[PDB]
RNA sequence: AUCAUGACAGGUUAAUCUUUGAAUGCAAAUUGCGCUAAACUCGAUCGAGAAGCAUGGGUGUGACAGUACUACA
RNA sequence: UAUUACAGAUCCUAAUUGAAGUAGCGAUUAUCCAGGCUUGUAUCCUGGGGGCUGAUGAGGAGUAGGGUUUCUGGACAACUUAAACAGAUCCAGAGUUAGUCGAUCCUAAUCUCAAUAAUGGGAGAAAGGGAGUACAGUUGAUAUUCUGUAACUGACAACAGUUCGCGGCAACGCAUACUAUUUUUCUCCGCCAAUCUUAUACCGUUGGUAGGGAUCUCUUUCCUACAUGACAGUACUAAUACCCAGGGAAACUGGUCAUCAGGCGAACUGCGGCGUUCUGCUGGCAAAACAUAGCUGUUAUGUCAAUGGCUAUUGGAUUGGUCCAUGAAGCGAAAAAUAGUUUACUGGUCACUCGUACCGAUAACCGCAUCAGGUCUUCUAGGUAAGUAGCCUAUGGCCAUUG
RNA sequence: GAAACUCUGAUGGAGGACCGUACGGGUUAUUGAUGUGCAAAUCAUUUUUCUGAUGUAGGUAAAGGUGCGAAAGACUCAUCG
């Protein structure tokens, strides 16, 4: 970046948008506690390597 | 010498993103070291029997493959 | 006072293309101005000299000028100047004056075997 | 052991010809049945080649980049052809010409482009007529039977007498290969290891072995001087 | 020249799918669209992302019958195209969001 | 954009049906400028206080005139 | 939504079937660069979309090339 | 009937001791005092001292790479070698606007298919080639992208008015088509050295007026400000290159910093020709912008006059030297010649696609990490001095660092 | 000075010349500091080079009994007889 190209562009989106925490009514709902969410990450300390 | 100091000039990519295998493109020999895009046949060996039934069928969605599974379950049964 | 000023398109590095000028702006503000590339012109075949009455702009923008000032108005007007012209000129007739002299001389030699 | 130094050009990634700046390759224009003039537009200076070359036109204008005799001029007119007559410059078969005289860029087979006596300050002398094949000695000592239908620049080749400046400086050998290609500089066989050369190793350096080879020696064996009928100092002969 | 014995793909389609309604999503609801709807006279767009400057400019106009002045066309760090619609001067870009809520 | 000497190319200028308003506007040394708009150049016109009055007349009425 | 004009996390079959991939209009670290008789569909004669257009080989159909063979001029 | 009894295998996996409240809390300029917000700050903010960085700066900006780190609001279980209301941390929302900047288009080194009835096609550069944009304003984050104002380039349409080739001895000037073939030019090219000169910066002699700083004494003082974009025009001043007309050169003359130039035509004269630079005068243009003064958004004045650089950088001009080194191609554009077909020229609409935030090492990249390492480039102030050294200081940025 | 030429001063700016800058390229010495490192090769002072056989960036070529090597068995992703 900048100078990035759109499917690269597509990928940082959806790397992004899928990073956040898990909702709570997943907990209500199903009742098993202890899921995360997997893709979420931190820029600095993990890389993506894509 | 080879160690920290030398680390510091990697910016350059060696391997891009592939088209058919999606995940280790080669950028100046041009092919797919996972899955050897672009030859038209994909690229497994017998000697990797573990990492291949990673990629192989049964991995992914199996949109049309999973209904001809299940009429075979019927005809037999 | 900061007289220093930032470079405004996203190339870096000193390239003949991206070289820049201060220039003082209406705002009291210092600030980048691109250098549009020199042009030679148009030199001559023969010689190699420089041709009067055109200006070196780029081709692309000399067609957008008058078709006037496009040309010199003599024959081979553009590409040759002047003095390769008149050299031209004064050989291609006496070459073709003693070709045309050959077939006088040719047609009045062989007559005298006649006579 | 390793593939040795004299193996490894065979394969010919770095031992490549520098053929960018090259303006392109010296012959004559092909055969195509007299005599045919051509103006010398311009002689110009290609890199690598010691030689200079001259653009000629045949006017359209026919190209042709022939190699570069001494005391041509820009603006002569060069004669191809079987009854041009004799100028340094003109381009005769060898029926025409006298014996004992000195001529340049002769080829070997008819309309090929010129082989035999190329590079600056050179020139293949004629020794005289058979019936076909006119006999020619080459720069080296030579002679060769030649066919007498196929062409050759008259005189000398110019720029002569290059090598009778010596390089003072190693730089300018570096600029002499650049244009040329990789082959410099040459580390010698004695002072490498074993493995690397066959010359190598040793507590004291020395070669050791014989140091003389035959045809039939093979490649990585044949290193150092290749079926030397003679050695040492060539006093007199 | 060619010229098949039948149609091979018979079947046409029953709409344009394509469409102005499926073109224009929907309009985006931040700070920044609404300072530009009573300053500039600017509306603002969620729209398919192949689409076009000309073809918002059409599909703006069929649906809300006001020719549009520019069009200047956004991807977002979301990956949907944003339509930064300058209205003319003679319509209020108001009268038509309080139309659309 | 070009300045045009003659109060008479002026008005040869303004009654082309290109031009959409004429500026009239005050300036250093007691002058004035009329700014003629076209499509593609603003042709301006410096004059002095004698033949001021005149010009505005002389302007086409269907064209707009701003006042500074 | 209830003795049915029939609820939905049920099970089939048929539609619809995004960008790709043998991937196939030509390419590709690019949302790059093309082509088309009618019909189709909006668009007001003429644009657009929709849908076409790969290589190899088989049988048929047509066209071109030849001082290849031959007859009649 | 058996995967059947453990203290050891530098055994395997999982948890846990002593050492030990010990080693140690580094590197980076320097902190101090009063307020604000709080249960709670040396630390988060304000004000005032004292300092540091000291134009290759922890300044302002970009390639490659990172990928939301950018912005606003709320939050402190953890992390940022103590503390914390702070943060590049956590949570919720928001943000990247182009016909002119890039990509796209062309080829280079190089790679890959096809044909041989062929003489190629395609790929390959976000530093090469490459048509065209500038100023001012605005947001919590975007701007050569938005708004205002002024340009410019290309393609596709009809339509109105002109026009059917002339000037100069000459160099050349001025209003003229299209297809094709061939030929030539621009694009277009190494490195080094010298001289001259615009622009920008800086230092200067001469004054001046606006505001602010300083004052026991002295200083008609000190500081800030004194500015005009792309683009378009036509004056004569005066340059050097090259060419033309006259002129017709040894008692050789003219000329450079330097080499030098000339009967293949020098000096020299023309209110010669022409290209590139230059000075002045305008348009753009004061309506904007900035600084004072006053009124509640806007009204006043003002941004002036003269003329040097022995200083530097940049663009350009005029030249020289050097090489067994001679320093890209292609697309594209124009011209000319030779055929043939001819009337031409000047003056509404539209401009697709994709990138655009921020960092660029100083904590945002690579080193397992907020690592004294490493990694390409740009704008470059004053004084001292030979200085892009070292040392000191305005603009800008800072107290990075447990007490 | 009879000549062939050679004395003095300026002009000029050649050289793989010299001194010397750097967030340049190297890495000599203190066998300094560190050695439970800031660092799986660093830091300080000193030293070498600084228009060139120069440094450097991107693209591109060469692949494991091979490659490449101004040659140390060097280097070929902290790995190399």
């Amino acid at each position: 970046a900048a100078h990035k190209t759109l499917r690269t562009k597509r990928i940082l989106c959806k790397a992004m948008k899928v990073n956040r925490p898990m909702p709570q009514f997943i907990r209500q709902m199903t009742g098993v506690r202890h899921i995360r969410n997997p893709l979420t990450r931190h820029w600095r300390r993990r890389k993506m390597n894509i | 010498g080879a160690g920290t100091p030398s680390f510091g000039p990697r910016h350059n990519k060696t391997h891009t993103i592939c088209r058919r295998c999606g995940n280790c493109f080669h950028i100046q020999k041009s092919k797919c070291a996972k899955c050897g895009y672009p030859d038209a046949t994909m690229r497994h060996y017998d000697w990797e029997k573990k990492a291949h039934r990673k990629r192989a069928q049964g991995s992914g969605e199996m949109r049309h493959l999973k209904v001809t599974f299940a009429k075979l379950q019927r005809a037999y049964a | 006072v900061d007289n220093r000023y930032t470079l405004r398109r996203s190339l870096g590095f000193h390239t003949i293309r991206n070289r820049v000028a201060p220039v003082r702006t209406p705002g009291n503000k210092l600030v980048a101005h691109y250098i549009a590339k020199r042009q030679n012109g148009p030199h001559c075949a023969e010689t190699g000299k420089r041709i009067n009455g055109i200006k070196c702009v780029k081709t692309c923008e000399l067609r957008r000028m008058k078709k006037n000032q496009r040309t010199v108005s003599r024959p081979y007007g553009g590409v040759y100047c002047g003095s390769v012209v008149k050299d031209r000129i004064i050989n291609a007739f006496m070459e073709e004056e003693a070709r045309a002299a050959q077939e006088r001389k040719m047609a009045n030699e062989q007559k005298k075997k006649g006579k | 052991g390793h593939i040795v130094r004299a193996q490894r050009r065979g394969n010919g990634s770095v031992f490549q010809a520098h053929t960018h700046h090259r303006v392109g390759p010296a012959k004559f224009r092909a055969l195509d049945a007299s005599v045919i003039s051509g103006m010398v537009k311009e002689i110009i200076h290609d890199p690598g080649r010691g030689a200079p070359l001259a653009k000629l036109i045949y006017k359209g204008f026919d190209s042709a980049l022939v190699i570069a005799p001494e005391g041509i001029h820009t603006g002569q007119f060069i004669k191809c052809g079987a009854q041009a007559d004799l100028h340094i410059g003109n381009i005769l078969p060898l029926a025409q010409i006298p014996e004992g005289t000195e001529i340049c860029n002769v080829e070997h087979r008819p309309g090929d482009g010129g082989r035999y006596g190329r590079c600056s300050g050179d020139s293949c002398r004629v020794i005289g007529h058979t019936e076909n094949y006119t006999r020619i000695q080459l720069p080296s000592g030579r002679k060769a039977l030649v066919s007498n239908i196929c062409r050759a620049t008259l005189g000398i080749v110019a720029g002569g007498g290059r090598p009778e400046k010596p390089l003072l400086k190693a730089g300018n050998v570096h600029y002499k290969y650049k244009a040329k290609r990789h082959t410099w500089p040459v580390v010698c066989g004695i002072k490498m290891n074993p493995v690397d050369h066959r010359h190598g190793g040793g507590s004291h350096q020395h070669m050791g072995a014989p140091g003389t080879v035959a045809r039939s020696a093979r490649p990585g064996q044949k290193l150092g001087l290749i079926a030397s009928r003679r050695t040492g100092r060539r006093r007199g002969t | 020249p060619r010229r098949p014995a039948f149609e091979h793909k018979a079947v046409k389609p029953v709409s344009l799918k394509h469409n102005d309604y499926k073109i224009i999503r929907g309009p985006v609801t931040s700070d920044k669209s609404t300072v530009k709807i009573e300053n500039e006279n600017t509306m603002t767009f969620w729209v398919d992302i192949k689409a076009t400057k000309t073809e918002i400019a059409a599909a703006f106009n069929r649906l809300y019958k006001v020719k549009p002045v520019k069009v200047c066309t956004v991807i977002t760090s979301k990956f949907v195209k944003k339509a930064y619609i300058r209205l003319p001067a003679n319509v209020e870009a108001m009268n038509i969001a309080t139309e659309i809520g | 954009p070009k300045q045009v000497t003659t109060p008479k190319e002026f008005l040869a200028l303004a009654a082309r049906s290109d031009a959409k308003w004429v500026k009239v506007k005050k300036a250093s040394d007691d002058n004035t400028k009329f700014k003629l708009r076209t499509t593609k150049y603003l042709y301006t016109l410096s004059v002095k206080p004698k033949f001021v009055e005149l010009v505005q007349n002389s302007i086409p009425e269907s064209l707009e005139v701003i006042v500074l």
